[PDB]
């Protein structure tokens, strides 16, 4: 996992509503609503943060060459296919279908949570309490871009265009200098060359049929998208607390009761609904390091393991480390590595 | 509130706020008018039917009556009916006149003026525990007033009987009307009355010449429940036309509140009528006239964000609603630029389609600067240069020199 | 805090023991979770800052104890050294490093047939100039004439895919 | 945590349920707090 | 370090202990020890 959701809270539209009382009656906390909006807003800017540390790495895009003559290696898998309304290959088609995102969009309009839709859609009780998805800086697409600019300069330049100045060499000739990194002499690469393209293709087949079946192996991205959707979720289950009050509803206090009699019930709301706003905000920023921490070991294994050669054990993938190609996924990264 | 800049101000507690992308209060949607809808009833409460009673009950045999299908206008009593003691309990008083209630009932009796005290939720004596409790959560309005001119008697009224030596407490609005012979000691009566054996029941003085504790007052104690089932007892409030499709402050059988009513495809069940969904907050409500279920739903709704290239540099800004066509628009102000950019309208911002490095980000793609006459510029950020590896299977690149280069890292 | 007034000197000058004890409770109620809140952004905070720090000991470890062959742990480019500079609540670490300025297209080839068998630099690859073959360092173009003693002799030329038949000349 | 006694027996026994109903929500409420602040000083040292 | 004690806990017995109207007033609450509950069980998960 590289990011997760960005959110926003409006709190008095979560605690009050559309009740004026009660806004004049938060207004003498003030400052907490404030730190909560700043916490998240830091959130949200990490987020973006580390999708450009993982995957803005090179700012320099190199797209695919159109010969594809690399020895007998087949990338046309985890290259883009301009076919598709989006430049992203098929195995990133299939990574995107796997992971089920909690809205289509970013935008949803009041007509369409108008009416009976709004008690019966999750996301419109979540728009109608205060609570907003913003949506991510890059594009899926754009991400697919920067994916597709990291393999085209893997496969051309190899090691090179991660320390600048791109320089082409055949691939084999590639594959011969990472057999020697790994310590076997450059010519068991020449004499089993086309066994070993046979088996780098039939292992990127076998990822396909793993992707392409009804087993998910992606759990990491949908747990933290249903981890976001279940906070969001509790967040305005919470809002039929009582928190000691005749009732969990403002209107209903308001309704039956007169300024003085509704403060102290008004006043108990808002401090049970603060203190829910709170500890969202605290389970975020706990989430939030955990994703910062992902994302940078992600950045790391794409800076040691994509754009160069890992000597480290079991730092990209079990064996001896020959090379990994990146796959953007929904709020992640997906690393092949071939060993 | 004179401007999402201003009020970006505001939040940040500054006159000054520096460049960047600030999130707003959500689309407030204010309501145009108020609606009032309770059931037709033309008849006034029976308030002469209990408080104007030629005869009351005694305390032990206290007498409950239903109140239906009527207005509680009780200004009518303010012309002749005067109240020593008036207690609301589940309501505030001042709200009486804007609620419906569910199931009155008046339950009518006379005591001592030193026992009304002991009418309350939570009081003992001989009236809360052997003739007449309160539940703890009782909702609604003890009424008691000092009735000696009627229910005082020269040689002295002995009809009033209030229950003694009961074998244990009373339950909340329990009635015990029993004249069994009570046992106080261990000797068993026979339904005779002599030494520890006593008659349950004793009759009260009410003499005119008695002190004002011992002088007879009525108390009427009005139970009902508020904004849950259907109701048939409203307050003196008229009712207005039904507006739909609009947001509008709504009183529906004395629940207030704000939102916009739309016809609803929801069948309620005859004794139901408020609808709550999983935040208990009520979002549908039966029409106490047209009998017809009305979804309601929030006015308020949409994020909001403003882009300002910082107060130092101009006062222009950009809008974005984040769950808007720019396709009247769920806008503050509209006007001359909006391009519709994933995450919401964008208002204010020219758009250019050209790319370049992000300095605002407005999110999906889209980034804004403020760039030259200067104008705030909406565009599509660059991931980078683009160019092409010259590969071939025959052919190398190698360096012929070398870049001694020293960077800083920051930690 | 839902108190009368924030200000206990307040409460307690209009309010006797019993009155103001309620809006007391309240205000402390109020300052204690706001110390809470204060502590626990701190110890995330704390958690975030412990992090980078061992980040920071790590690269001074690996950077300037040593030379990193990790890519882009010690600077972009080929790490040669790394500088510590103290700084106001951190570390600034001067990355020296090799990047290659100048790169000039060549004709390379996998292996050369030189009497039926084929050869491999073992060091560097092979390049041309048009019409002669040398051997050169990848990071370098430091071109030499190809003896036997800077490649190694493997198999036959019938099996490596883009083997070229060069002459060894003495 | 503002209530008259910290233990609910005692509540219970010397008050009533509308009396007691206020002291039991306080002792809630500090209790609740109590077991939050053990929740988040846990994930923060899990993450640790 | 590599794992921390794993714990659980009963918001209802160490909030209200055996008391059934405290536990009847709590149940008011309810979410909020299921949330702390969820946390505790994933810190739990991940010691293992
Ligand atoms: C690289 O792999 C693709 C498979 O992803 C090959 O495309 C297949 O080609 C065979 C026949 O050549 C077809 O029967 C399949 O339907 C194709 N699969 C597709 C298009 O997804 C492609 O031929 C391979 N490249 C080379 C050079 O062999
Ligand atoms: C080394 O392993 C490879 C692959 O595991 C072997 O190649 C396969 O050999 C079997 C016969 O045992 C054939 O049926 C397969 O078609 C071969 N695969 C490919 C891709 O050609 C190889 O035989 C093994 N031994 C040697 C000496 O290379
Ligand atoms: C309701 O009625 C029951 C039964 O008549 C009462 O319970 C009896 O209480 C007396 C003393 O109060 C005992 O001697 C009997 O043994 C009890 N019988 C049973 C079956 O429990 C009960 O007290 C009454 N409740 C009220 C509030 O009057
Ligand atoms: C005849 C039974 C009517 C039942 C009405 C039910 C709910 C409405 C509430 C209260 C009405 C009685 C108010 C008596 C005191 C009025 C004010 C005063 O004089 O000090
Ligand atoms: C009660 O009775 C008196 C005298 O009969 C009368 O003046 C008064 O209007 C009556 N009040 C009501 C509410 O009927
Ligand atoms: C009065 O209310 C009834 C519902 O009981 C309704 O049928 C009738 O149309 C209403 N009358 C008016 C004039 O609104
Ligand atoms: C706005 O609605 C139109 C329908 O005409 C739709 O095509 C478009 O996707 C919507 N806006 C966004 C940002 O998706
Ligand atoms: C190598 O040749 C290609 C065209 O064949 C050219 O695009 C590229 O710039 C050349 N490289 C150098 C270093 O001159
Ligand atoms: C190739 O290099 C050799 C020796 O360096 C030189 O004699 C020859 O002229 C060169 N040929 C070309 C075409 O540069
Ligand atoms: C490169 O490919 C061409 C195919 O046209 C082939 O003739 C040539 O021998 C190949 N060279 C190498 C070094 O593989
Ligand atoms: C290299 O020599 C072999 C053996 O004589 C021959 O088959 C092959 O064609 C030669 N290659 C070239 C490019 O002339
Ligand atoms: N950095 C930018 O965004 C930018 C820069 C220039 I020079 C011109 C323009 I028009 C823009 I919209």
């Amino acid at each position: 996992p590289v990011s997760m959701t960005k959110t926003s809270v409006d709190c008095t539209m979560y605690i009050c509503g559309d009740s004026t009382e009660c806004s004049n009656l938060l207004l003498q906390y003030g400052s907490f609503c404030t730190q909560l909006n700043r916490a998240l807003t830091g959130i949200a800017v990490e987020q973006d943060k580390n999708t450009q540390e993982v995957f803005a790495q090179v700012k320099q895009i190199y797209k695919t060459p159109p010969i594809k003559d690399f020895g007998g290696f087949n990338f046309s898998q985890i290259l883009p296919d301009p076919s598709k309304p989006s430049k992203r290959s098929f195995i990133e088609d299939l990574l995107f279908n796997k992971v089920t995102l909690a809205d289509a969009g970013f935008i949803k309009q009041y007509g369409d949570c108008l009416g009976d839709i709004a008690a019966r859609d999750l996301i419109c009780a979540q728009k109608f309490n205060g609570l907003t998805v913003l949506p991510p800086l890059l594009t899926d697409e754009m991400i697919a871009q920067y994916t597709s600019a990291l393999l085209a300069g893997t496969i051309t330049s190899g090691w090179t265009f991660g320390a600048g100045a791109a320089l082409q060499i055949p691939f084999a000739m590639q594959m011969a200098y990472r057999f020697n990194g790994i310590g076997v002499t450059q010519n068991v690469l020449y004499e089993n060359q086309k066994l070993i393209a046979n088996q780098f293709n039939s292992a990127i087949g076998k990822i396909q049929d793993s992707l392409s079946s009804t087993a998910s192996a992606l759990g990491k991205l949908q747990d933290v998208v249903n981890q976001n959707a279940q906070a969001l979720n509790t967040l305005v289950k919470q809002l039929s607390s009582n928190f000691g009050a005749i009732s969990s509803v403002l209107n209903d206090i308001l309704s039956r009761l007169d300024k003085v009699e509704a403060e102290v019930q008004i006043d108990r709301l808002i401090t049970g609904r603060l203190q829910s706003l709170q500890t969202y905000v605290t389970q975020q920023l706990i989430r939030a390091a955990e994703i910062r921490a992902s994302a940078n070991l992600a950045a790391t294994k794409m800076s040691e393991c994509v754009l160069g050669q890992s000597k480290r054990v079991d730092f990209c993938g079990k064996g001896y480390h020959l090379m990994s190609f990146p796959q953007s996924a929904p709020h992640g990264v997906v690393f092949l590595h071939v060993t | 509130a004179l401007d999402p800049l201003s009020e970006t101000k505001c939040t940040l507690k500054s006159f000054t706020v520096e460049k960047g992308i600030y999130q707003t209060s959500n689309f407030r949607v204010q309501p145009t008018e108020s609606i009032v809808r309770f059931p037709n009833i033309t008849n006034l409460c029976p308030f002469g039917e209990v408080f104007n009673a030629t005869r009351f009950a005694s305390v032990y045999a206290w007498n409950r009556k239903r109140i239906s299908n009527c207005v509680a206008d009780y200004s009518v009593l303010y012309n002749s009916a005067s109240f020593s003691t008036f207690k609301c309990y589940g309501v505030s008083p001042t709200k009486l006149n804007d609620l419906c209630f569910t199931n009155v009932y008046a339950d009518s009796f006379v005591i001592r003026g030193d026992e009304v005290r002991q009418i309350a939720p939570g009081q003992t004596g001989k009236i809360a525990d052997y003739n007449y409790k309160l539940p703890d959560d009782f909702t609604g309005c003890v009424i008691a007033w000092n009735s000696n001119n009627l229910d005082s008697k020269v040689g002295g009224n002995y009809n009033y009987l209030y229950r003694l030596f009961r074998k244990s407490n009373l339950k909340p609005f329990e009635r015990d009307i029993s004249t069994e012979i009570y046992q106080a000691g261990s000797t068993p009566c026979n339904g005779v009355e002599g030494f520890n054996c006593y008659f349950p029941l004793q009759s009260y003085g009410f003499q005119p010449t008695n002190g004002v504790g011992y002088q007879p007052y009525r108390v009427v104690v009005l139970s009902f429940e508020l904004l849950h089932a259907p109701a048939t007892v409203c307050g003196p409030k008229k009712s207005t036309n039904l507006v739909k499709n609009k947001c509008v402050n709504f009183n529906f059988n004395g629940l207030t509140g704000t939102g916009v009513l739309t016809e609803s495809n929801k069948k309620f069940l005859p004794f139901q009528q408020f609808g709550r969904d999983i935040a208990d907050t009520t979002d549908a409500v039966r029409d106490p006239q047209t009998l017809e279920i009305l979804d309601i739903t929030p006015c308020s709704f949409g994020g909001v964000s403003v882009i300002t290239p910082g107060t130092n540099t101009s006062n222009q800004v950009a809008v974005l609603y984040q769950d808007v066509n720019c396709t009247t628009w769920r806008v503050y102000s509209t006007g001359s630029n909006v391009f519709q950019t994933r995450a919401g309208c964008l208002i204010g911002a020219e758009h250019v389609n050209n790319s370049y490095e992000c300095d605002i980000p407005i999110g999906a793609g889209i980034c804004a600067s403020y760039q030259t006459s200067q104008s705030i510029i909406a565009y599509t950020m660059s991931l980078g240069a683009e160019n092409s590896v010259a590969y071939s299977n025959n052919s190398i690149a190698i360096p012929t020199n070398f870049t001694i280069s020293v960077t800083t890292e920051i930690l | 805090f839902g108190a009368i007034s924030s200000v206990l000197n307040d409460i307690l000058s209009r309010l006797d023991k019993v009155e103001a004890e309620v809006q007391i409770d309240r205000l402390i109620t109020g300052r204690l979770q706001s110390l809470q809140t204060y502590v626990t952004q701190q110890l995330i905070r704390a958690a975030e800052i412990r992090a980078s720090a061992n980040l920071a000991a790590t690269k001074m470890s690996e950077c300037v104890l040593g030379q990193s062959k990790r890519v882009d742990f010690c600077g972009k480019g080929y790490h040669l050294m790394s500088f510590p500079q103290s700084a106001p609540h951190g570390v600034v670490f001067l990355h020296v490093t090799y990047v290659p300025a100048q790169e000039k297209n060549f004709t390379t080839a996998p292996a050369i047939c030189h009497d039926g068998k084929a050869h491999f630099p073992r060091e560097g690859v092979f390049v041309s100039n048009g019409t002669h073959w040398f051997v050169t360092q990848r990071n370098f173009y430091e071109p030499q004439i190809i003896t036997t003693d800077n490649t190694f002799v493997s198999g036959n030329c019938d099996v490596v895919i883009g083997i070229v038949n060069n002459t060894v000349y003495d």
